[PDB]
């Protein structure tokens, strides 16, 4: 998908994480969910929101056709009129559907850059203390409960106090 | 083995968007910017109610063709409504000169008041109670004429001489009148309602002057008549005034508007829609929009506040992720 | 030691194109989507071929010049060519009035039927058989005029009376025909034509009506002349009929056209290219386009179904990638 | 080149991969070569061939000149037809041109994004039993056959299985 | 421990630009492409100066209106300023034909040369020494005329015979010429005036013909006036003849003007601004504009080389990253 | 940022780096200080200021309203020219404006690029030999001079010559 994460060699989305965009699933001892990414979830809602926004605000006027009557003699100002006015209506659908399609790919593109941002992120925490598996997921080769994992998300993991048990 | 995942979210929906680089991707949120709803009627807008022309033109009603009196008198408008397949216009046979850019003046107004520009006393020494025509029929009588206009001819015992009138528009507002010149079929018809001799219109102001001459000829009959009037209009500024100067031929301005033209965009829309008591801020031909969308495939002409015209089906902008469930 | 490495490809192209970061990008593969190529001719639509006028102009064409007899009768074309140092027009000189309208018309139609609208039997009492001259000499005699109006006169021995003709057009397509008004140079010159007293002509339909007197006047000489004719154009409905009407000076319609206007656009091209036996779907203003393009910087004017015209020199699109090889 | 990979710390192009846009270079004992990755390398022909198609079809109007005269006393109108059709000749040059440059711009990043991310899908198999070289090249700390490299290339690569001579 | 580090710049700026993501982001560097500021003062352009018509209109200036004087003779401009509450325009009540073709004619000038095309010896048999009205003062005399026409009026002691004038333009520039037609207010001063008989001005060209009559009608007085002039004006091309031929009511060319075409586009402004004594390549309507940005939010109208106007109140591009210190 | 290192897991920028817009802070033995990496700097530089003058280039020509009269019989084409002209205006004002907001948006990935780019070069050449930290900088496991840090930057590090002081 560009950034190679959605659809994906994070194949799949999930249905079980509906309180954000972007974010987690952990398995562990003590149990397993779904949790929200809040801070990145937030920060793409404000940038999408913004986006939407700015194209409606930058599309706020419109050309305005009339319907202005010309006689036998005045078919040359008639058919100006005519071309002006589809002139202008070409002009815009074209601007409104490009727009569409070029925004749709960024918007997509974007979505795609933050779920990689955060799977690098844990990445770059666990290191050898977990094997990666190349889906998203990591394998921990140490235990990890509630509040390893609360750690891993809230960027405070703590390699050292682990890294024994997981040499082994 | 623990394990922790990075993931994105999926969901029940099926809308899609499309790309430049692919079709049809379904997302999991995603916002139409076009509308394509409109409700077929007719509303107010800026509270003020639409003219219906009903069975009547534009011509028909603002020159006052008998068949069009439900219309008559003052009006407020916020557009006008002309039917497509109104039948009443112009009934004694000729042009209405300028006519389009007449019916542009009108569509920048909001409304008229009616008013007796020259009283039929204006006009010594001949005859303004006959000038009636099988041509111009009311609904109730088969020999009529148009409601601002009078058509002129001589006494049985006189000949037709030098008529004046004058009107001074001591008002605000511009005075939209009208008049014409008669053009009979022959030299007989000219001398029976008119007398011999060189016969001529002049009308004058600060700002226009007018002078016509009868152009006397057999035309192909129209409404029964192998004659011709040719029909004028203008706008009598405030503080100017009106010299009409006839001795013969006349077609005499009678009752005229005082004319209030509008704030904003003007329209007149031709359809078959009803109106109805509603309100609305945008109102196109073909209907109401009531959207707050940006865009709209509906009509390109309108009155009030419209969002853009496009060609587009949809404007589906993805907010959400591709869904992959 | 074993080894595996990821990449991508490379290749012997040298074709660049740019982008908003950087000019002259080398990629391996790449689509060009402007034109700029044309075969300088003209060249048949949809088969149908385009109307060369040669050496005589629209005006000189349409009225009937008679040095355009070439061109005489009827005519179907896709577009029309006009060279631009036609000699052959306005022979007796004179305004064709609201010439630009005409010249509209007339490149919205695809074919004329050329038919007699009046035979010169219409006018009783008055000579058809003059009405020749030397400002508009045919390739055969010196002294002639239009083949399309008939240049009227008084007979020797008599009185110009009052003259008339009507044409009902029954059919389902319009007529496009002509008229003139003369005006002598002086009026020793109108009472040898036309006798003395005030002339008219007159003209009139359902929808239109024409009245000119004659203005008599020495104007420049033009072709040895320092009379003029006005000459005038009108479109006759389906359904209309037309009344002619004139005691003197009137150059009467003759020969007139069935009109059928296109649906599609139709095009005068200006210019001194020329036209050959070849087909076209793409025919510019300068010349052909045989192309599947999108865009084209040729010309803005054309008929037939063209990429957009655009000012620029290249448009090439990146399919590939950066060739680094 | 943005994403860093072609021009590149994967410095240089193969014109020996004919068969595709990305792919692999191998050499082991049973001999070397090219193959493309067909997946990659069609995803992304659909994709540019969508855009390109997308953007003629968009462009598939046309403004239309006439060619109708103007007398000595319509001058303003004359004026007020050429002005028009200069206006619209000027706004399609613009569109066009400048869709042209900004496109082009990213089908090149798109190309970039699809070859590190193959780059990265091998990277997350090989892991430590093959050294890095950060060039885009995997030197093999074990023996690998065709099958083996075939292995890697369709995602399916057992790294426990050579775990063994990649020690030493 | 040794460290390094990957990192970016930062520096003092508090210069912002929006995205379409996020509004107000602090950037490091960035350039503004929209000029907003402009010099509220007419200056010279490709060093020509600009013609001020001061207290005169368009209409006072060209027809030479008697207090229009210090305009008189030959003028060169880059453009024309007329300043909106000008007083000196038609001071004889009634139209100038084609005034908007005309104001746009002029607009696309450069320089004029008046000269005298037909002196008053022209029109024989005529009293060309009166032709002087109160409507028309000068600075200096309460009753005068237009400059560049001439009353002609007959001598007490005859008739008002058939004057004819003509003018052949055997010079390589267009020249621009008025005449006029006196339209009294009733049979008494037209007789006074031209004494009996049926009137006529009739002017003629290669390529052009007029021809008018007087229309006897009291308007509503305007400058003491219930009688009109209708002014007319035309353009002799190079090698054209004009032919003048009147029996009564001709307001005569006197001087007119060899008119040379810019081939740049010309302008008229109306403003009450200043005129001084700089330089510009960028002059609008509202001011002058010394810039080398793209775009421009002052003006559309204006003449030289300027930026692009838009409505926005700026446009400014991000060079730089993020400023993050 | 997209890229997500421009605030950023490199959270904050540098006042004290001046000699271009990314590159290295180091700190050792022999001293410290900020070197821009002029390479890529240099190539941005070159890439923004073809943007700029791409863009300018591009809007390089004018719409021209006219100053012409219309009479009381011309209120059809007077609006007809009002009409065009506002729509030209219209249409330019979006086109820039939209634009702007489009470039900005990317001009600023662009820049967030470069700098992941950087980084990704130095984590590549030093592998274990340094720890990570995850916010741009790197921790030497081994000891690094100043021709080891300029080798760094280069893009010639030789990992083995100090792959053992860093097992211990
Ligand atoms: C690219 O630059 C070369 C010179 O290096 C020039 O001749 C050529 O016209 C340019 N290419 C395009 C597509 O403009
Ligand atoms: C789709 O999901 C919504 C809640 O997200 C739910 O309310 C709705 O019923 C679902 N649709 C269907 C067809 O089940
Ligand atoms: C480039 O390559 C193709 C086939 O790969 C070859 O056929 C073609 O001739 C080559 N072009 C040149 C100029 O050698
Ligand atoms: C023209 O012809 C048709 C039938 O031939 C007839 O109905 C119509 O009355 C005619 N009109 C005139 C004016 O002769
Ligand atoms: C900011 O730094 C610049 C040099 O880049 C210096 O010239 C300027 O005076 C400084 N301005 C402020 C407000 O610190
Ligand atoms: C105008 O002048 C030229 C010579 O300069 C002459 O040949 C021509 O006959 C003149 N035109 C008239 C109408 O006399
Ligand atoms: C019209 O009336 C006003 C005010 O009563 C007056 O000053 C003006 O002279 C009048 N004009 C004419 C022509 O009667
Ligand atoms: C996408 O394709 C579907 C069929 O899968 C088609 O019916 C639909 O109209 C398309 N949608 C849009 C938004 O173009
Ligand atoms: C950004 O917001 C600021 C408030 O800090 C405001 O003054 C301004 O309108 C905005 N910037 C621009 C360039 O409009």
């Amino acid at each position: 998908g560009i950034f190679g994460a959605i659809a994906g060699f994070i194949e799949g989305g999930w249905t079980g994480m509906i309180d954000g965009w972007y974010g987690y699933h952990h398995e562990n001892s003590q149990g397993s969910g779904y949790a929200a990414d809040r801070e990145s979830t937030q920060k793409a809602i404000d940038g999408i929101t913004n986006k939407v926004n700015s194209i409606i605000n930058k599309m706020n006027t419109q050309f305005e056709a009339v319907d202005h009557e010309f006689s036998n003699l005045e078919r040359r100002i008639g058919n100006l009129n005519k071309r002006m006015e589809d002139g202008f209506l070409d002009v815009w659908t074209y601007n409104a559907e490009l727009l569409v399609l070029l925004e749709n790919e960024r918007t997509l593109d974007l979505h795609d850059a933050n779920v990689k941002n955060l799977y690098e992120k844990v990445k770059s925490q666990l290191r050898d203390n977990a094997n990666d598996l190349g889906n998203g997921c990591f394998e921990f080769w140490h235990k990890c409960d509630n509040e390893c994992m609360e750690s891993v998300k809230n960027g405070t993991y703590d390699y050292p106090k682990y890294q024994k048990e997981s040499k082994l | 083995s623990d394990k922790i995942c990075i993931g994105y979210h999926a969901n029940n929906s099926t809308t899609q968007v499309d790309t430049l680089l692919e079709k049809n991707v379904t997302v999991t949120h995603s916002v139409e910017l076009l509308e394509n709803q409109k409700e077929k009627r007719f509303c107010k807008i800026m509270n003020k109610a639409p003219l219906d022309l009903k069975d009547c033109t534009i011509e028909g009603w603002i020159l006052g063709n008998p068949k069009c009196d439900l219309l008559l008198g003052d009006q407020s408008w916020s557009y006008i409504v002309e039917r497509p397949n109104a039948q009443n216009g112009i009934c004694y046979p000729g042009v209405l000169n300028e006519l389009e850019e007449l019916k542009a003046f009108i569509g920048s107004g909001e409304r008229v008041e009616r008013f007796e520009m020259f009283p039929k006393s204006t006009w010594a020494g001949v005859d303004t109670s006959r000038g009636v025509t099988n041509a111009c029929p009311s609904y109730t009588i088969d020999s009529s004429f148009y409601r601002n206009l009078v058509w002129i001819v001589k006494t049985d015992s006189a000949t037709y001489p030098v008529i004046k009138g004058t009107y001074n528009n001591t008002g605000t507002q511009p005075i939209l009148y009208f008049w014409g010149v008669h053009h009979p079929l022959d030299t007989t018809v000219q001398d029976n309602l008119y007398g011999s001799g060189d016969k001529y219109v002049r009308m004058g102001t600060e700002s226009m002057n007018f002078a016509k001459s009868p152009e006397i000829a057999a035309r192909p009959a129209v409404n029964g008549q192998r004659s011709r009037i040719d029909y004028y209009w203008s706008v009598l500024r405030p503080g100017e005034t009106l010299n009409v100067e006839s001795n013969g031929n006349l077609i005499a301005p009678w009752y005229a508007y005082k004319f209030v033209s509008t704030n904003k965009k003007g329209a007149v829309f031709k359809s078959d829609l009803p109106i109805e008591n509603c309100d609305a801020t945008c109102q196109t031909i073909t209907g109401v929009l009531r959207t707050n969308k940006t865009f709209q495939n509906v009509s390109p002409l309108w009155i009030g506040e419209c969002p853009k015209y496009v060609k587009s089906e949809s404007l589906r902008l993805a907010t959400g992720l591709r869904n992959v469930p």
